[PDB]
RNA sequence: CGCAUUAGCUAGUUGGUGAGGUAACGGCUCACCAAGGCGACGAUGCGUAGCCGACCUGAGAGGGUGAUCGGCCACACUGGGA
RNA sequence: GGUACCUAACCAGAAAGCCACGGCUAACUACGUGCCAGCAGCCGCGGUAAUACGUAGGUGGCAAGCGUUGUCCGGAAUUAUUGGGCGUAAAGGGCUCGCAGGCGGUUUCUUAAGUCUGAUGUGAAAGCCCCCGGCUCAACCGGGGAGGGUCAUUGGAAACUGGG
RNA sequence: CCGAAGGUGGGACAGAUGAUUGGGGUGAAGUCGUAACAAGGUAGCCGUAUCGGAAGGUGCGGCUGG
């Protein structure tokens, strides 16, 4: 996975950093600094969905049933997805700050090991109720990569609390769309989705 | 005839037994006449639920539980109650 | 119309023919009729292997191969890829698929089945056409 | 003939409205001086009047264009015809544009409205919209 | 503890032909799945006259019971309305 | 009223149709654009303009849309009522949505009830699917649309006297 | 549930009395009489089909399906019998 | 069955493909071909400057799947009850008399078949749905509830349809 | 006594197949005319009869969709 390619090509910084669309706003390849076209309504929408989708790096299959089960829930539907995939457990690492990417924080919850309320957890796609507080087993206490991650500073979200030493992550009562992404546009994807 | 019977439900490695009136006629996960509640074998501890007093209902009119059934009835107390009917 | 109208004489409903129907059907050996299966595909043998051409503007030979089939039913089906194996008496497994440019044919043969080879020096579109993929 | 004289009484109400007349003169059944009584309660009349007469009687009514030139009254239907009836259960009651419109449903207690006969928690004939 | 109650009809006498016996045509009348308009269909049953003291074109009473023959399983109660 | 067209405005366009009249020379061809304009506020209106040329055609049909518009009521980011638009063999439903669903609608009542400001719109089109005439059955349907506060006033009733 | 380019179909069929038979009511079976019975609200005939809880699609109304799982049915190389 | 599981050691080492890129429909260039070979669901491509054929690069879609096929349903308001029509686009019987059927002006009394409402039983278990729980999450399981009848009995209403 | 099967018989329905045949459709710039579309060079069409290689013509009645 290139994922420098994903962001120029969707025009939107996925990290989210001056990095991956200065000296190359323009979208791939041999078609793409000269001056493309504006897209379609499908193509908006499109934009919108994968914009979200490269962003949390999910496949169709669970992005379609998390589009499913925010629809099971109440309020507006698409920040209700939003929602639910800042409630992914990938998302947490990274928001915690024990990641550079959500790549990184991908191969923390799948074997460089962290942990939920306890035993452990081995999967990406945990969907994180609140209340739940997240740190790392005493195998890896404080090894090179979250030791890295402590030593840089990240914002800690208001729906996060966070500690560099006891590593501990807890939570507050619901991430508020208005705190998750301001660039992705909700209600696009409901319509990509709608039809 | 009528008989107290567990009755299985759940996916494959992991059984879970409804406590269901059933006949000796009818198949495990057949038709069935009544139920009381349930078993959970598959649980670390205990956990059992039986209704206790339907159950009950239906050892007087004559229906005899399996052998585990009966002592799924005595770990909640009901052959004792039981006993205690036909002492009065 | 009135609802009475609609109570005595209803609404009765288009009638709905199948685009392929020479695999709607089937055939068992000893009762000597011809069973609804509606199946997907069939192999039947090659009845004649020739090529022919289409009607109007669109002007270039197409390929045409005839099969008789499991069920009893001859049809002209359409060899898809560039080069063919197929003989006379050749071994034919056939899709539903219509040729608009020749007319009368409605199938295709499956590249890549019982005994209709993958084609040859195919890269794009690796499935179809039933080539493996190659080497590098 | 005349097959049913509350449709009737609907689309005279209805082509009033887009000529813009002002009075009305219908024959007056009994449902009818309610239904008026209900348009005129409503706000969609200025006024009705009955008038008690021999032959069968005469309602008039008085359509209420209450600003520059605004059909309070814009559409009249009638939902169950002789020859569908329709009944609706208290749980199915409509309501209609949603609010902004009504029903005049003639349920077992009274030829009813809408928010009425939802309130009042009872079910029968469904026999106009008025928007 | 008074038993449970068997099944009552009224209807109109088709014949009177059979032997100690009669016909009657029940015109309950009902709606469609689809249409929703309520329509109407009219059963004939053979009903048991012991006596015989039926005309056609009378409203009865029947009873259903055990079935007294082929085809038969109702009986009179009470007639109602004679013909003219 | 005339709605005055001193705002800003976003002035998309769904069509250019290739439209020809025949001479002794022969076929002389124009394009004819027609263009949806309104800001998200309320204010809808489009235009039909024709050249020889494609931006020409824009430019024009972007003045006759600016001249003519027209008002939505947008209660609750909705429409009011369901209503349906009925400009000449083009039949469009529009129903109001819940707070979630986005503008569930095709390409030119899509363009129109984006530049309504309308944001949740459950609508289907029940008719011919020519641009032009669809547009004015959505601006049909929407002309037609009602306040509760002006119906309210219309009743010679108040407003809760109508919504409960 | 499909066909009216299937309109007439029944004669133990439709009733009666009596008998036999059945776990039981009954033309269920038999004697003797009566001319009944079903019918365009579709009899009969032909074609198709296990029925349902449910399953798929759909905004819904519907349309299609009747695998698994569960209920009832019918079958056991074909027909008949105990 | 020393099976799920837990614990230690080692190496990015063993592990990605399929389809499409004219429009619908997201995704484009180049070389060869020259109405041939071929593509195609449709509009239709290709007759020496082919983003539509074949290949390469690229991009896009998904992803241990992907594409084609066969059938359902939607799209399709294209059987229209919801929800269509008949002057000229398909469609008013050539016209009448009329049986059955359907529909029925007004006031009032009464009835309660239709209609609405209540109570009771029931529409098994699983399934869809809601709420919680357990599988590392998920699928799935489990618990608890809801739903679904022109259903039967029973009790109230009487505006409307029907009955007198 | 009943009775499955089998036997004989005359019908009914349904599928194949059959010398030959009749209309239909589609097809490489085939042959004969030019009936219709304009006042289409005889206004056309509808019904019906009749004749004629063929489109068609002619009669009668009707229609404007002159």
């Amino acid at each position: 996975g290139p994922s420098w390619k994903l962001s120029r090509r969707l025009g939107i910084s996925l990290s989210g950093t001056g990095k991956e669309l200065e000296k190359r706003p323009y979208a791939p390849g041999p078609h793409g600094p000269g001056q493309r076209k504006k897209l379609s309504e499908y193509g908006l929408q499109l934009q919108e969905k994968q914009k979200l989708r490269h962003m949390y790096g999910v496949n169709e299959r669970q992005f379609r049933t998390l589009f499913d089960k925010a629809g099971k829930l109440a309020g507006k539907h698409g920040e209700n997805f939003m929602i639910l995939l800042d409630s992914r457990l990938d998302n947490v690492v990274y928001k915690l700050g024990l990641a550079r990417t959500r790549r990184q924080a991908r191969q923390l919850v799948n074997h460089g090991h962290i942990l939920v309320d306890g035993s452990r957890v081995d999967i990406p796609s945990y969907l994180v109720k609140p209340g739940q507080t997240i740190g790392v087993r005493e195998k890896s206490r404080n090894l090179s990569i979250i030791k890295e991650s402590v030593e840089v500073n990240n914002f800690v979200p208001e729906y996060l609390t966070f500690d560099a030493e006891k590593l501990e992550g807890t939570f507050t009562r619901l991430p508020e769309r208005s705190e998750l992404a301001p660039e992705i546009n909700e209600a696009l994807i409901v319509e990509f989705y709608s039809r | 005839a009528v008989k107290i019977r567990l009755k299985r439900m759940g996916a494959k490695k992991s059984p879970f037994y409804r406590i269901v009136v059933a006949d000796s006629r009818s198949p495990r996960d057949g038709r069935f006449i009544e139920t009381v509640g349930t078993y959970n074998p598959v649980a670390k501890p205990a956990e059992v639920k039986i209704d206790e007093e339907l159950a009950l209902k239906w050892l007087q009119t004559g229906a005899k539980p399996s052998d585990t059934v009966r002592n799924l009835f005595s770990s909640q107390g009901i052959m004792e109650k039981f006993h205690n009917a036909k002492q009065g | 119309p009135t609802i009475n109208q609609l109570i005595r004489k209803g609404r009765v409903s288009k009638v709905e023919n199948s685009k392929s129907p020479a695999l709607n059907k089937g055939y068992n050996s000893f009762k000597k009729e011809h069973t609804n299966v509606s199946s997907p595909q069939k192999r039947g043998v090659c009845t004649r292997v020739g090529t022919m051409t289409p009607k109007k503007p669109n002007s270039a030979l197409r390929k045409y191969a005839r099969v008789r089939l499991t069920n009893g039913i001859e049809v002209t089906a359409y060899i898809p890829g560039i080069g063919h194996n197929l003989q006379e008496h050749s071994v034919v497994l056939i899709r539903g698929g219509r040729v608009k440019d020749l007319p009368g044919v409605r199938y295709h043969i499956v590249r890549g089945a019982l005994d209709t080879a993958g084609v040859e020096n195919r890269a794009q579109g690796r499935s179809k056409y039933g080539t493996k993929k190659p080497k590098a | 003939v005349m097959t049913d004289p509350i449709a009737d009484m609907l689309t005279r109400i209805r082509n009033a409205n887009m000529v813009r007349h002002e009075k009305l003169e219908i024959p007056a059944s009994k449902l009818k001086r309610e239904i008026a009584e209900i348009l005129k309660r409503e706000g969609f009349i200025r006024d009705v009047e009955f008038v008690e007469d021999s032959k069968q009687g005469i309602i008039r009514v008085f359509l209420k264009y209450g600003q520059n030139n605004e059909r309070v009254i814009t559409g009249l239907k009638r939902i169950s015809k002789p020859g569908l009836r329709v009944y609706a259960k208290s749980n199915e009651v409509p309501r209609v544009l949603n609010g902004l419109g009504i029903a005049i449903i003639s349920t077992s207690q009274g030829v009813l409205t809408d928010k009425e006969a939802r309130a009042k928690q009872a079910g029968g004939e469904v026999l106009a919209y008025v928007w | 503890s008074e038993r449970n109650q068997r099944k009552v009809y009224q209807g109109r006498v088709v014949s009177d032909k059979m032997d100690k016996t009669i016909t009657v045509v029940v015109e309950t009348y009902k709606k469609h799945t689809l249409y929703g308009k309520r329509v109407k269909y009219s059963k004939k049953f053979k009903a048991h006259d012991e006596n015989n003291q039926a005309k056609i074109g009378d409203i009865v009473k029947i009873m259903e019971t055990r079935p007294l023959s082929a085809t038969k399983r109702f009986r009179l109660v009470e007639v109602v309305e004679e013909a003219v | 009223r005339i709605d005055p067209s001193k705002l800003e405005l976003e002035e998309r366009l769904v069509t250019v149709n290739r439209v020809a009249k025949v001479v002794k020379g022969g076929r002389r061809f124009r394009f004819a654009a027609l263009v949806v304009v309104g800001d998200k506020n309320g204010h809808v209106g489009f235009g039909t303009g024709k050249a020889q040329e494609v931006p020409e055609a824009i430019r024009k049909a972007v003045e006759d849309a600016k001249k003519n518009l027209i008002e939505v009521p947008m209660v609750g980011t909705t429409i009011p009522h369901e209503i349906i638009g009925r400009f000449g063999a083009g039949n469009i439903l529009l129903k109001p949505a819940s707070e979630g669903t986005g503008v569930i609608a095709g390409g030119p009542v899509r363009a129109v009830l984006e530049l309504a400001g309308v944001a949740d719109i459950l609508s289907k089109s029940l008719g011919s699917n020519t641009p032009i005439n669809m547009i004015r059955a959505t601006l049909q349907g929407l002309s037609e649309l009602k306040r509760a506060e002006d119906v309210a006033k219309l009743r010679g009733k108040s407003v809760e006297e109508l919504l409960g």
